[PDB]
């Protein structure tokens, strides 16, 4: 039950969601860029981008603004699910080509 | 345009993906597996114990670069962390030698060791499951012989050079059975650690633990993991005569060839091409060629330091990306 | 080569400490 | 002083190449470029690590204080 | 620092964009800069810390693709969302201003992006140069905001 | 129909990229309006333009035939104007100037790509309003 990993920044959050900034510690461009790509691949997402506010801190601030269909949290959760699925496809294809060789 | 990075004489164009809904009125390219699953493809070109070369085809730059970054900085490997000097009478300083020993890459497979917990006491931090203990005991003495005066030091002295292979695996606790079939040796045993003259000696032990390339370079498992986009050369109009041979000279040897009979220059192998855009400076081929790179065709080259195979390193990187996405997914979002 | 080393071995380093 | 173990840039292990590069230059004498390429030093950073190294340890060892 | 953005000797701004900031601004607002929605929002997230709401304007180019110019990026930099009170109006001659082809044309018809028109925090022409983001000029963007 | 503030055919006089690689400033005069000139900045890597080609230029508001405040694209199945125009820009009219007796010039900025439309009687239609779609087809 990790309660420190991902936080919701309330000052950056709208009413009823659909626009929220998340703070993700121990994260950098690696997860930020893949997550942003996958999240932009969602029709309801109108805005996605991350930022590492300072190199000294291992912190990532990812901003999601959606249209009214879904909330930023839902778009985030969908982005994480889709990133997992994509990496699973990559794993299967790569292990198959390794086995074939 | 349209998936092709444009290689111009003074700039690079069309470098962003543009494969999302909201690029155009047709809100196409929504994410879905079973479209990415059927379009994505892997073509392995070569496999060694220390190098791999494969093509991730039809994948986005963010994911390919995520794998590359994970391999370089986040895949764990084992390297010496603490060096205890019983005796060091060589000219090489203790910390210099310790840093060099840290840079020696060990042929111990990770997942044989557990991560060290640094919250524990110093007396209780290193175990037979956390640490590899390597010793090094070298004493340099004059060779009891008489070759040509002032010859190479390999026969004027004994132990005149200290190699990485002189680092000895010392099983602790139950490692005597765990590591019996895979004794810990340097990945590169001819690494020159120190040179010493008669009367000089280096006695030490080194504790080797799991680490992360982001924490220190010595932990990185890849001597370089990177990719490159697939070069694409499009000969717009036929090139013939000596002009075709000059066009051929504009590229590395095998990249393009001259057809026999037609005497026209055709692209023979664009993979072998380095994009020096030499052809783009002659104003003779200005409109007869278009240089480009396929933006979603990545030619990965993963050369491993030696502790694990390059395909294993890449698979571990994909698994690391998936694991961090899943960890975030499971984590609750706190106000 | 051509070996699925990752399936054969149960990884431990890769999990977060 | 003594040859670095790793290329500063790529991280490739170049510390096991110094003696063999010296041997390729001295015995079966070759050009520096061909000797470097025969050792697998293709990247120019790796080539630099060997081509520009000054082996000061051999001079420093002439002043051995424990003769 | 905020109380001393101007020098007292002339009233001209002295705290303003320096070299690489000026060049980056120029390269963003350069007339050849176009951005799709993904790149635009990543730029806006870089501009903020990821903690600022942005009202995305309609794209400058709606067909064949949805593309935003760099001047729209800088308009969002000046005034991100409708809650931002900063509504800026400004005319400025860039440090390299070649005139229009005709002596009767307005200055924003410069053959280059030599003239900055800003209306309601919207940059309607001209690149972001030193003369409009740097020191010594009272037609600076930051000077007018101040 | 009732949303086209202006439409006319123009004959391109010249196209010049002045130190640009994707934006060209084209100049055109109206076919069958002896006074209507046009200076226009076109992204030519999207819409290639050659000297002496005839372009149908239309100015419209509301391409159509929550309080989110972020622009949302119309759906892919939405019938709208621009379904028969090759190139479409969105910008604002920011200046009307007088150039002579019964001859005015109107200035549109499409994110920095300027349009200068010289004409005679386009007053009851061309307003200083954000709603300005420029539509162009070959
Ligand atoms: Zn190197």
């Amino acid at each position: 039950p990790d309660r420190e990993k991902i936080k919701l920044l309330t000052q950056a959050t709208s009413e009823d969601g659909t626009s929220a900034s998340f703070q993700i510690v121990e994260e950098d461009h690696t997860l930020g860029n893949a997550l942003r790509y996958v999240i932009m691949k969602n029709p309801d997402v109108e805005f996605c981008g991350y930022s590492i506010p300072h190199p000294s801190e291992n912190l990532l601030n990812i901003r999601i603004q959606t249209y009214g269909e879904t909330t930023a949290v839902d778009a985030l959760q969908k982005g994480l699910k889709d990133l997992m699925d994509l990496c699973d496809v990559v794993e299967s294809k790569f292990t198959e080509k390794i086995k074939s060789m | 345009m349209s998936n092709i990075v444009g290689i111009e004489y003074n700039r690079v164009t069309n470098t962003t993906s543009t494969d999302f809904p909201g690029f155009s009125k047709d809100a196409e390219n929504e994410w879905n597996v079973e479209k990415f699953k059927k379009d994505f493809e892997v073509n392995i070109s070569s496999l060694d114990a220390r190098e791999a070369n494969f093509d991730l085809i039809n994948i986005d730059t963010s994911i390919a670069n995520a794998f590359r970054r994970i391999m370089i900085s986040e895949v764990p490997s084992v390297a010496a962390e603490y060096v205890y000097f019983f005796n060091n009478t060589s000219v090489i300083q203790d910390e210099v030698l310790a840093h060099r020993i840290g840079l020696v890459p060990l042929k111990v497979d990770p997942d044989m060791l557990t991560w060290v917990d640094s919250n524990l006491p110093d007396d209780e931090k290193f175990t037979d499951e956390n640490t590899i203990v390597l010793s090094l005991n070298v004493k340099c003495t004059r060779n009891p012989d008489a070759p040509k005066g002032s010859t190479d030091p390999k026969e004027l002295y004994n132990n005149a050079h200290v190699y990485a292979r002189d680092l000895k695996f010392e099983p602790q606790g139950r490692q005597s059975t765990t590591f019996a079939d895979c004794p810990v040796v340097p990945a590169d045993p001819d690494i020159l650690l120190a040179k010493l003259r008669p009367g000089q000696e280096i006695s030490l032990k080194a504790h080797c633990i799991l680490g992360i390339g982001g924490d220190h370079a010595k932990f990185s498992p890849v001597s370089t993991a990177s990719y490159r986009l697939l070069p694409q050369i499009n000969i717009l109009q036929p090139i013939k005569g000596e002009s075709a041979r000059r066009f051929q000279k504009c590229f590395p040897p095998g990249v393009i060839g001259i057809d026999e009979g037609s005497d026209e220059a055709y692209v023979k192998d664009a993979r072998k091409d380095t994009v020096s855009r030499e052809v783009l400076r002659y104003e003779e081929f200005a409109d007869k060629v278009k240089l480009g790179r396929v933006r979603n065709h990545f030619i990965f080259n993963v050369e491993s330091a030696g502790a694990m195979t390059p395909e294993e390193i890449f698979f571990k990187s994909v698994r690391i990306l998936k694991n961090k996405a899943e960890y975030l997914k499971n984590c609750p979002i706190t106000q | 080569v051509s070996r699925d080393t990752w399936n054969t071995k149960n990884m431990r380093s890769l999990e977060p400490p | 002083m003594i040859v670095p173990v790793r290329c500063f840039s790529c991280g490739k292990v170049v510390g096991d190449k110094w003696e063999s590069y010296l041997n390729l230059l001295q015995e079966d004498e070759l050009d520096e470029g061909t000797a470097l390429s025969r050792l697998g030093l293709k990247r120019y950073c790796c080539r630099r690590m060997i081509l520009t190294h000054v082996d000061l340890i051999e001079k420093f060892l002439r002043y051995n204080p424990l003769e | 620092v905020k109380n001393n953005l101007l020098t007292p000797k002339s009233g001209e701004p002295i705290i303003a964009a320096t070299q690489d900031f000026i060049t980056g601004s120029y390269l963003i607002s350069h007339k050849d800069s176009f951005y799709d929605r993904a790149t635009l929002t990543q730029l806006l997230s870089m501009m903020s810390d990821g903690i600022e709401h942005f009202d995305i304007p309609p794209p400058a180019i709606m067909k064949p693709y949805y593309l935003w110019t760099g001047k729209q990026v800088f308009s969002l930099l000046i005034k991100p969302n409708h809650n931002s009170p900063v509504v800026i109006n400004l005319d400025a001659k860039n440090k390299v201003f070649v005139p229009p082809k005709s002596k009767s044309l307005p200055n924003e018809m410069s053959q280059n992006d030599g003239f900055v028109i800003i209306r309601g925090s919207q940059i309607l022409s001209g690149v972001m140069d030193k003369s409009v983001l740097g020191d010594g000029k009272k037609h600076s963007v930051f000077y007018t905001i101040l | 129909m009732s949303n086209t503030l202006f439409d006319d055919i123009f004959q391109v006089s010249e196209v010049d990229p002045g130190r640009y690689n994707k934006v060209c400033r084209i100049e055109a005069a109206s076919t069958t309006q002896d006074q209507c000139k046009l200076t226009l900045d076109i992204n030519v890597e999207l819409f290639p333009v050659a000297a002496q080609d005839s372009l149908t230029v239309t100015i419209a508001s509301s391409l159509n035939l929550s309080a989110t405040r972020s622009w949302r694209p119309p759906q892919a199945g939405d019938r709208s104007l621009a379904d028969d125009y090759d190139y479409v820009m969105y910008g604002t009219a920011y200046k009307f100037e007088e150039v002579s007796k019964d001859l005015i010039a109107v200035y549109y900025s499409f994110g920095g790509l300027l349009m200068r439309l010289e004409g005679n009687y386009r007053n009851l239609n061309n307003l200083k309003q954000e709603n300005a779609y420029l539509l162009i087809r070959r």
